[PDB]
Parts: C-alpha cells; structure tokens; sequence
C-alpha cells in the first residue's frame, strides 16, 4: 500500500472510530456494496477490528477485485454479442483448442460448474464469482 | 510529400528513413522481424505521424499483422499497416501492399527473411484470454481438491 | 534445406480441414484424424507460399480460369499470395490470375458443404476465404524447381 492508500484508509476508518455492523458503514462509504456473507468472509480472512488489519483486509480487496476483473474481461473476449452469455458449446470449444488446453475431464468439470440450470448456456459472470470465490 | 483525400496527414522520405532508424533499434541484426511482445513499444518509439502513442493496444489489434512463428511480425507487413493508418484506408491499398511486396522482394537477396504466416496478433490475444481462464479454473480446482482432503481432519 | 516453413494443417472457417487426397481431388474434411489433411508450408517469395500435400507430395494450383488442381510439379499456378482478413483469417489467392478490369483475386475455398469452390467466386471478405494455419512443426525445405 502506498502513503496515499493508507491516507483514504485511515481516512475512512477515522470516521466510524470497529464494530462488524460498522465495516458494512466504511465499505459503503468507499464506494462498495459489498453482501453481509462477502462481509463476513473478509473480517475472517483476518467482532473488533484494528485498523492494521484493515490495512491488510484493503490490500486484499484490491487483489481480489483485479483477478476479477482480469478473469471477466477474458471472457469478455469470447462473448462477441455482448449479451454477458457464452454458449456451453463455444466454451467448450474454446477451452479444449486454444491456450493451456483443458483435457476432456476437466471441460466436463468446468461445464458441469458453469452451466448448473443446463440450458447450454454460461452465464459468464457468475462463473468468474464462482472462481473467485474461494 | 504523399497525401491522399482520406490523409490524417502527408508523409515524406524522412517518414520512412525514420521507420527503419527506430527498426533497426529493435531488430539489429536486420532478421526482417520482431517479436510480438515489443511491438506496442516500436510503435511507441517511431516519430510522428507513424508513431502510436501508448496506449496503443486497440490500434495495432485492429490492423492486418500477420504472425510467423512464432509470435514474429515482419516489418513490411509493419511498415504497410502503420502508414495505411495515416494515409488512410483506400481501394487501391489493397493492391498496393501486393505491389509492395514484389518491389521488396526484388531488392532483397536475403531470401531467408520469408516464413509463412502462422496466427494474428488478434488470435495471440485469444489464446492469452483463454490461458486467464484456464488459470483461474486449475486454481479453482486445487483450492477445491485441498479443501476435500482437509475435511477428513 | 533451406527454406524455413511449417507442417501444418488448414481448418476452414466452414468448419472443415482442407484435404488434398491420395486420388488428387481437393475439399474439406470433418476427419480430424487422416493422414492427408497435412500440408507442407512452404515460402516461396514474401507472403507467398506453396502449399502441398505432405502425404501425396502433390500442390494445390489455380488454372487460367479459377479452377484449383493437382500439380506433381512445382508452376508459377503454384503460388499463393497469403493475406489476412480483419486480423483474424488468413487468405491464399493466385499470385498470376485475376478478376479482368474488376482487379479481384482470385481465392482458395471452400463452401458450406466443404466442397471446393471456383476461384472467381471466392471473395476475401467472405466466410469461404478464411483459413486458419493449425502448425505441427517447423520445418526446413530445398527450394522446389519452377517448370511451366
Ligand atoms: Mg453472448
Ligand atoms: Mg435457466
Ligand atoms: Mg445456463
């Protein structure tokens, strides 16, 4: 973290000198949105929080979001109308001829995870959530 | 000078003295090639008007550069796209580039410079996105299968 | 040995491997496993290529009148110009034989139904035109002789 994280951190936290309820508040004032289960994933990563940790939970949020965003904007590739749906088909084929080709049994697995309704088609953005999910 | 009706501006000898000076810095050994992965930085390096300013990602994917193996782009296929940019697109271009070609190769003995093409800069980019994604989900899976053994504990 | 070109196959946008059979007749294929659908890549001039059936040694030439053959021997019907379209495909015409007045070339291709199609009728900017190089492996050939 840069001096200039660390100054909007302390920045934020300052102003709810931290209760669990009161995270929810400083994320909120941060710009993020962020569910009570996704809230209590990041307080357990680390019902009182010191800054310090705050820091690290920050740090770790950031990283989060970029591995994120470099995974949808992979997919954004293959999505060629723009409508955030890959086929099932397309996937496949994707996964099994380009890249660090997928063998047979993990496409199986990947299309087992990514289309759970089964109407052949991956809603790509729920996938890159269910990747990152940890 | 040449200009044409669809010119962002002309360009002049110097243009085109300018090119191979800056080529040179990135191919030395006049192999006739670079590697893909210092072309964003080429394109940077040349002067006005045929540089491309990063970020120039978008630009050079949307221009027609062909990719020997492997990942290597050869400098007339260079040179034709990045002064199609400033000329601008044209009927006759097309047949020019071909035209080109035969005086290029009239004027160059070194005839081991010729390897036929292989991929595009624009199917590089989709096998790296794949790689993203096939990344994350062998992550995924590992994370997974360590989980499914610490249970037992 | 020395010019530097590839072992490769071509799988056309069509959804097809191009295929040059032991009998001589040209198409595309859904046979992602014959011994034919292999092709020596060879350059023979810049963005020319020569392109011929590893396991028939036989090359794919274009006729004064858009029709593509055979050739055992190496002809100036024998070279395609290669070009790609929109970044993406990559395009063979005849480097001699063109579009009189119009100044069209002259297009490898296949149709929907993989079938080989008359040069003439083969546009670059159309789905029959593009082609995509699966590479085996690089490899060194002798220059083929030029006969007429
Ligand atoms: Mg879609
Ligand atoms: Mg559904
Ligand atoms: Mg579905």
């Amino acid at each position: 973290l840069t001096e200039e994280q660390i100054a909007e951190f302390k920045e934020a936290f300052s102003l709810f000198d931290i209760t669990t309820k009161e995270l929810g508040t400083v994320m909120r004032s941060l710009g993020q949105n962020p569910t009570e289960a996704e809230l209590q994933d990041m307080i357990n990563e680390v019902g009182t929080i010191d800054f310090p940790e705050f820091l690290t939970m920050m740090a770790r949020k950031m990283k989060d979001t970029d591995s994120e965003e470099e995974i949808r904007e992979a997919f954004r590739v293959f999505d060629k109308d723009g409508n955030g749906y890959i086929s099932a088909a397309e996937l496949r084929h994707v996964m099994t001829n380009l890249g660090e080709k997928l063998t047979d049994e993990e496409v199986d697995e990947m299309i087992r995870e990514a289309d759970i309704d089964g109407d052949g088609q991956v809603n790509y953005e729920e996938f890159v959530q269910m990747m990152t999910a940890k | 000078s040449v200009a044409t009706e669809e010119s962002t501006e002309p360009l002049s000898e110097d243009d085109f003295d300018m090119f191979y000076e800056i080529w040179e810095k990135f191919d030395p050994e006049a192999t006739q090639f670079i590697e893909y992965s210092v072309l964003s930085d080429f394109a940077d390096a040349l002067s006005e008007p045929l540089r491309i300013a990063k970020p120039n990602q978008i630009s050079l994917i949307n221009m027609d550069l062909p990719m020997v193996s492997g990942d290597r782009i050869h400098c007339m296929d260079i040179l034709f796209a990045f002064t199609k940019r400033v000329l601008g697109e044209s009927g006759e271009m097309d047949a020019l580039k071909i035209q080109m070609e035969e005086k290029f190769m009239a004027a160059n003995p070194s005839k081991i410079s010729y390897e036929p093409i292989t991929t595009t800069l624009r199917r590089k980019h989709e096998e790296v996105s794949a790689m993203v994604i096939q990344r994350a989900f062998r992550r995924h899976l590992l994370q997974r299968s360590l989980k499914h053994a610490s249970f037992l504990f | 040995p020395q010019l530097k070109g590839i072992v490769t196959k071509l799988y056309s946008r069509q959804g097809y491997h191009l295929q040059l059979q032991a009998d001589g007749t040209i198409d595309g294929t859904k046979d992602e496993d014959s011994t034919y659908t292999l092709f020596n890549l060879i350059p023979v001039g810049l963005r020319v290529v020569a392109i011929q059936g590893v396991q028939t040694k036989l090359y794919l030439a274009m006729n004064s009148e858009g029709y593509l053959y055979t050739s055992e021997l190496f002809t100036p019907e024998c070279k395609f110009k290669e070009s790609v379209f929109e970044n993406y495909y990559v395009t063979y015409s005849s480097m001699i034989y063109r579009q009189q007045q119009s100044g069209r070339g002259w297009y490898l291709g296949l149709n929907k139904e993989g079938e080989i199609m008359k040069g003439n009728h083969v546009k670059k900017n159309k789905p029959a035109a593009h082609f995509l190089p699966k590479p085996l492996k690089v490899a060194m050939y002798k220059e083929p002789s030029l006969h007429d």
